[PDB]
């Protein structure tokens, strides 16, 4: 199925995965565009902080859903 | 439809609207009809602005008219004022599975004439008159912390960016990482705790305590007195949700009951799921009264 | 020890010993030219113990081109003589005396420094050869037209103690290896700053103790966050901590004597795009004196063809390397003139020399600076018939820029902006060059008004001069100087609150903006007025030592809002609130704590005592507001308001223990002091350092300060009378019980209630009155109670306290200044100045300039050209805009520009407001598109349109035919 | 090829260039070793100031050759 990124700026990427798919697969795959290492990132959807390891079809993440590219943040 | 479908369908032409928050006033000035926090600063600030601010604010109007989230879960609703872009109010429905869960919180949002230079302020109004601290990086007073927010040293990655930050950016930061499922491992030094039992006695402590909070300011005084900008919005929320509401805080209740392994937080996890009782039946009070929206 | 009252802003920049060493120099100056009045004006205002005005020369006509302080009446008269009675009024502190007799041999010995102008070769050499043998620093200046010549002999051994006069940097050590190259490892991946070749020490470290206080070690940078301090087997193991805070190594050189240096130069480069300069400058100069005893002692004709050809044989036959034929000419063309931002820049060096030598700060020049401002000239030159003096004050000018720029110049029109040091400079600088003495005038504008800390640098003030406005003094004093000059002098702060001065119409008859604004919204606002109405703009700004100058020129190159600079560096929340670990957080957190406690919490209650009907208004407010004004009031006025001096000791007691020991203990229950993470650091590590609450003591002098500022602040807040007595004070704290502390883990219906308590308890006779913070007056006890609060706090983190220097210099957000490096970018500025009027619009003519007067260095560069975008194949550039005349409505607008332009505007903004967008209601924008865009402007910016506004500004986000967003350039919407 | 910087306040920084790279990435080096973000520096060369899209080789900057790093100021 297809999926949605929107990055830092807005930017929204187009992206190609399985329903079995790592998160993992998935960040690999926007370093394969964009290119922050994938422990930097934090892919977000339904506000909830996706996990290197499970699957799409863990979160039930379906075709044409819309991802949200975050950062690890740091304490005040 | 399924009901997922209905608030999916419905909140979605409200995601940014504008809100009249300036009126006209005698002797050419004006004066604000809502509370918003930085009204000083907008008053200070006059007219003085930077010349990219304004294609920088029309680009991020653009963006937040389409790319804001929205889901069953979570959503995020901005109001900006009819004549100026730089004055915004924000409400994030706190997510699933989360202490916060189904619960309307308020910012400030006050974009300074140094934008995009400078990182935008935002406030926390849902703090229950500075008496409640909803989350580590949350102080009371409302001040937000995030270290996208921050020109500091820092780090390159990590720092407010000229051209790689957003206030969509800010907005997903906010919503996604501050209202975690766990907020008491926010605190820098309290993560590595985390898998013994004391660390998990002092969590649970902390979402009890903040199970009451969210109970009584997100939902009660939300429904009781809405801000006039998310009047509605909060009206249809409340309403297409209200028996997952009951249930949830029911779980809470009955999560709160269950017996704990020390004293110490054995008398304020009572304290707390008794306070939550005595909030739950208001909320119940009020949930009852709400005409369905058109 | 050194008046701070006075030397506030230039201590900062030099230092206490600094300015002891140079309070203990005399100072020779001889000659008295336009250059030596600008060195003895800006050493004297440098405060150095005494200074020796001589000169041999008498006052003549040409005299007048850049002496200031000479008059017509002054002619025949020698000018040390004249000028001395002048210059002693520019600083009380320094002894100044002119001296006419023969420069001998024991009268040099009297002097630390020497400075010779005007001086022929053999006395030059003469002087030169018994300063070097008897250890007397020794500068020589030259100016001839627009060149320049300075070179510095210090002595056989200087020193120098601070050879960049940069801060000291400290990082904090994460790791340090134990091996034969031990690496020091910065904390949380932070850059450290220290450059190759750096000497460090270390403080605070755990286990290798033995490097606390050690003396200064070589790094090595190995990388932007670790570095190598050598073998490291000798000491213990490293366990955590340590601070590595770099050290200033001082350097001794030795400068050649004049006699050995002008054979073997060493060249200071002042412009990169002129390598080959200097060279043949050196020998031009060393040649003329050889032409001037060749002919009668007189300097080659302006602009005349056979003296420039006798002065290139000249310069042929006394050396032998090749030169630049062309530059030669150049120079003995206009080697007879003289003109006054030259005069001033080099003087402003100079005097930064005559400094470096007495205090022995900075690096000095090595050896000789040669810099020229040939791009001034015309390019086609100047006609040797124009160039002939007419018996005017301005004949040295003329003989650089002719008679017909003299009279470009009388005509000219110029808007100075602030009248601060460098808005002073620039003014003398423009009366000199007589600029607006004929159909021209010079506008100058300036809000404040004088203080003493603004003598040091700022000339044309006097200390009788203080509460009156800058803008008119300067203006009289200047009309002093030049009687020709026209000066309209305004006391208004530009911004859009003055445009009914400051109209279109104003900047109509302008020729060009000059900046000496000391903020960044002033700065913008001025490019955004000169952008609008297409005049050229000189921008120029300082700190400390260093300064630059940028060029903005219309349709030519980009404005200085095209860039951008690096943002004003915020405290982190968790780092003011919780966690300091500098003294800046502490100092930060001292003036929130005053700014909140005795500001903030009485504005509420003064304006209810002030105004009656206080309450009817807020009660009107939305939300929460009416309560959280209500509740401040009456906590103000009812619960903590002081009947007498000993309450206000009582709460200062009480806060003093809130803030100290109170939330400190609330801090140290919430994370335990031992606490360590799972990984094995502890929470209290690295730029977390661990509080412990204070113990009251009276006989401490930090405690009992703080107790007597607070406490005569709390009274003089609420009127009571101030007790200041120390013993009293001591005594009155001791009565006072502290409770103990232990750590924690129908709003309509309340209105009402806070309102009758406040009309039945509360009283109106009170004299609530907010304090504002001052920080140049002693006697207010603000800067006290700072210094007391940052200072406590800090002990509370074992952070080392900073003195009240350190403390009014971090909190007051003091900008160091000095007069030199004012003087240099002033002069660099009018050079820029007379490079527009002259009509140039090449971009390599105009030089941004850079400079920083510690290393010392100078640089320049072409301004950018404005940045190129197309729109359906057609260019523009910021400078341009569209024309929409007449009156029109919304949809006229819209309609026009989608006819026209073939754009589809989506989003239409003036200023701050938007007037349109695609993402407006419905029912505004059907209410807004029949009305005229004057009425929706009103409707929309909630404020009528003055009757001096003729034009409106209006930028655009606009979509072409394919849908696709394209940038446009601004419209200007002319009213009828 | 190596190059110097010197900042306005006097210190020194050597990078490791190449006759062909482009302003972008010298920047991006400045950054590196720095930390001040590419948008924020003026580098200055024989009276000319450096723009982003062109390559050392254009300003005919060579072996050993200096460069110059500066700010403007908001003093006055
Ligand atoms: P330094 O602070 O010595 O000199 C700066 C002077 O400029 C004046 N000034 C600052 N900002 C403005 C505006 N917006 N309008 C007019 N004058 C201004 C300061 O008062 C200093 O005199």
């Amino acid at each position: 199925m297809q999926i949605f990124v929107k990055t830092l700026t807005g930017k929204t990427i187009t992206l190609e995965v399985e329903p079995s798919d790592t998160i993992e697969n998935v960040k690999a795959k926007i370093q394969d565009k964009e290119g922050i290492p994938p422990d930097q990132q934090r892919l977000i959807f339904a506000g909830k902080q996706l996990e290197d390891g499970r699957t799409l079809s863990d979160y039930n993440i379906q075709k044409e859903s819309t991802l949200h590219l975050v950062l690890r943040l740091r304490g005040a | 439809k399924s009901i997922e479908q209905r608030y999916l369908e419905l909140m979605k032409k409200r995601q940014f609207d504008t809100f009249d928050m300036i009126v006209e006033s005698d002797n050419n000035s004006f004066r604000f009809v809502v509370s918003h926090h930085f009204e000083k600063m907008v008053r200070l600030a006059g007219d003085r602005y930077h010349p990219s601010r304004v294609k920088r604010l029309a680009q991020e109007a653009v963006t937040l008219s389409t790319s804001l989230p929205l889901s069953f879960s979570s959503s995020v609703f901005v109001r900006c004022d009819t004549d100026r872009l730089d004055i915004m109010k924000v409400l994030i429905t706190g997510p699933a599975d989360t202490p916060y869960a189904n619960g309307c919180f308020e910012f400030d949002v006050f974009f300074p004439p140094d934008y995009p230079n400078q990182p935008m302020l935002i406030n926390l109004e849902t703090t229950g008159r500075h008496s409640v601290r909803f989350n580590p990086n949350l102080y009371n007073d409302g001040k937000v912390c995030l270290s996208v927010l921050n020109t500091w040293h820092g780090r390159p990655e990590e720092k407010w960016n000229a051209q790689t930050s957003s206030f969509l950016q800010v907005l997903v930061s906010i919503q996604s990482l501050i209202l975690v499922p766990e907020p008491y491992f926010n605190e820098p030094g309290f993560e590595r705790s985390r898998g013994s039992p004391s660390g998990t006695n002092s969590s649970r402590e902390y979402n009890s305590n903040i199970y009451q909070a969210c109970v009584r300011w997100a939902m009660l005084e939300q429904i009781r007195s809405p801000s006039q900008c998310f009047k509605d919005v909060i009206h249809k929320h409340f309403w297409l949700k209200r028996e997952e509401i009951c249930a949830q805080i029911e779980g809470w209740i009955e999560e709160l009951g269950k017996p704990q392994y020390t004293e110490r937080a054995s008398r304020t996890i009572s304290f707390n799921s008794m306070v939550l009782r005595r909030h739950y039946r208001h909320l119940r009070e009020e949930l009852s009264k709400l005409k369905p929206p058109r | 020890d050194i008046d701070e009252s006075l030397y506030s802003r230039q201590l900062y920049v030099l230092g206490h010993d600094a300015m002891r060493r140079m309070a203990n120099s005399d100072i020779l100056l001889s000659g008295l030219g336009g250059l030596g009045l600008e060195i003895a004006k800006n050493v004297i205002l440098g405060g150095v113990k005494s200074i020796t005005l001589h000169d041999t020369a008498t006052c003549g006509l040409h005299d007048l081109s850049s002496q200031f302080y000479l008059t017509e009446a002054d002619i025949g008269k020698n000018r040390a003589e004249a000028s001395c009675a002048q210059l002693a009024e520019l600083n009380n502190y320094v002894r100044t005396v002119s001296h006419t007799g023969p420069l001998t041999e024991e009268f040099l010995r009297k002097f630390r420094v020497v400075v010779l102008t005007n001086s022929d070769g053999e006395e030059q050499q003469r002087i030169a050869k018994f300063a070097h043998e008897n250890g007397i620093a020794l500068i020589i200046a030259e100016t001839r037209g627009l060149f320049a010549k300075v070179f510095c002999d210090f002595g056989e051994s200087f020193t120098i103690y601070d050879q960049d006069g940069t801060q000291p940097i400290s990082t904090m050590i994460a790791s340090i290896t134990h091996d034969a190259q031990g690496v020091v490892t910065c904390l949380d991946e932070t850059r450290h700053g220290f450059n190759d070749g750096d000497y460090v020490t270390f403080s605070e470290v755990q286990g290798m103790q033995e490097l606390n206080g050690c003396q200064p070690l070589k790094i090595t940078v190995l990388g932007p966050y670790t570095f190598s301090i050598g073998d490291t087997s000798k000491f213990g193991e490293y366990k955590s901590g340590g601070v590595a805070t770099q050290v200033k190594m001082p350097k001794t050189i030795s400068f050649k004597p004049l006699a050995q240096a002008t054979e073997e130069p060493e060249f200071l480069i002042s412009d990169f795009a002129k390598l080959d300069s200097p060279a043949t400058l050196h020998v031009a100069f060393n040649a003329l004196s050889c032409y001037r005893k060749a002919h009668n002692g007189a300097l080659p004709r302006p602009w005349n063809e056979e003296d420039a050809n006798s002065f290139l044989e000249v310069v042929r036959a006394s050396s032998n390397a090749e030169v630049d034929e062309k530059l030669v000419l150049q120079f003995a063309k206009i080697c007879s003139g003289n003109t006054c931002p030259l005069d001033a820049a080099v003087g402003g060096i100079v005097a930064q020399e005559v400094l470096k030598a007495c205090s022995g700060k900075f690096t000095p020049i090595y050896q000789w600076l040669y810099f020229d401002a040939l791009e001034c000239l015309p390019t086609e030159g100047v006609e040797e018939a124009d160039a002939q003096p007419v018996g005017s004050r301005y004949d040295s000018q003329i003989a650089i820029f002719g008679k017909k720029f003299q009279e470009k110049l009388a005509d000219s029109k110029w808007f100075i902006v602030g009248a601060g040091a460098i808005g002073c400079e620039l003014l003398k600088n423009f009366g000199m060059l007589g600029l607006g003495t004929g159909n021209g005038q010079i506008f100058v504008t300036d809000m404040d008004l004088i203080e003493k800390s603004n003598l040091n640098r700022q000339f044309l003030f006097r200390p009788h001069d203080v509460q009156k406005p800058k803008s008119m003094t300067a203006a009289d004093a200047i009309k002093r100087m030049n009687p020709e000059v026209n000066v309209t002098a305004y006391e208004l702060r530009v911004g859009a609150e003055t445009e009914k001065v400051f109209s279109e119409d104003f900047f109509g008859k302008l020729d060009g903006v000059a900046n000496a604004l000391d903020n960044v919204d002033a700065r913008i606002y001025m490019d955004r007025k000169c952008i609008f109405n297409r005049i050229p703009l000189v921008e120029t700004g300082t700190l400390g030592t260093l300064g630059n100058v940028q060029v903005i020129v219309p349709f030519a190159t980009e404005s200085y809002s095209s860039s951008q600079d690096p943002p004003e560096k915020s405290i982190p929340i968790c780092t003011l609130k919780n966690f300091p670990n500098a003294i800046e957080h502490t100092l930060q957190w001292a003036r929130d704590a005053f700014e909140g406690v005795f500001k903030q919490s009485a504005e509420n209650a003064a304006q209810y005592i002030a105004d009656p009907q206080f309450t009817e208004r807020i009660a009107k407010l939305p939300g929460i507001q009416p309560l959280e004004i209500l509740d401040s009031i009456k906590k103000a006025l009812i619960d903590d308001k002081p009947k007498s001096f000993a309450h206000c000791v009582e709460w200062a007691r009480l806060y003093w223990e809130d803030q100290y020991v109170n939330q400190i203990k609330q801090l140290l229950f919430n994370f335990p002091p031992d606490q360590i993470t799972s990984s094995g650091q502890p929470f209290w590590s690295g730029p977390k350092r661990c509080p412990d609450p204070l113990v009251f003591d009276v006989n401490d002098p930090m405690h009992l300060d703080f107790i007597y500022a607070a406490a005569n602040l709390r009274a003089e807040v609420y009127g009571i009378e101030q007790v200041r007595n120390r013993e009293t004070i001591a005594e009155l704290v001791q009565k006072v019980k502290v409770p103990e502390f232990k750590p924690r883990s129908l709003d309509q219906d309340r209105v009402d209630k806070i309102i009758s308590e406040l009309l039945k308890n509360a009283d109106k006779s009170s004299k609530i009155t907010p304090l504002e913070f001052e920080k140049d007056d002693d006697s207010n006890l603000h800067m006290d109670f700072i210094v007391a609060c940052s200072n406590l706090r800090a002990a509370n983190y074992k952070i080392p306290p900073a003195d009240r220097h350190k403390s009014k210099l971090i909190a007051g957000k003091i900008i160091p200044a000095i007069a030199t490096t004012t003087s240099v970018l002033s002069g660099l500025a009018v050079l820029e100045v007379i490079k527009l009027i002259v009509g140039h619009r090449d971009l390599v003519k105009f030089k941004n300039g850079f400079a920083n007067l510690a290393l010392p260095f100078m640089a320049f560069s072409e301004p950018l050209p404005a940045a190129k975008n197309t729109y359906y194949g057609k260019e523009w550039t910021l400078w341009d805009r569209f024309e929409v005349t007449g009156e029109l409505s919304l949809q006229e607008f819209l309609n026009y520009f989608e006819e026209n332009e073939k754009l589809k505007i989506t989003m239409l903004s003036q200023g701050v407001s938007m007037l349109y967008s695609f993402f407006m209601p419905k029912a505004k924008c059907s209410e807004r598109l029949p009305l005229p865009m004057s009425e929706v402007v009103r409707r929309v910016s909630k404020r009528r349109l003055e009757p001096h506004e003729r034009s409106l500004v209006f930028e655009i986000c606009c979509n072409d035919v394919d849908g696709e967003d394209v940038e446009v350039p601004y419209v200007r919407y002319t009213l009828p």
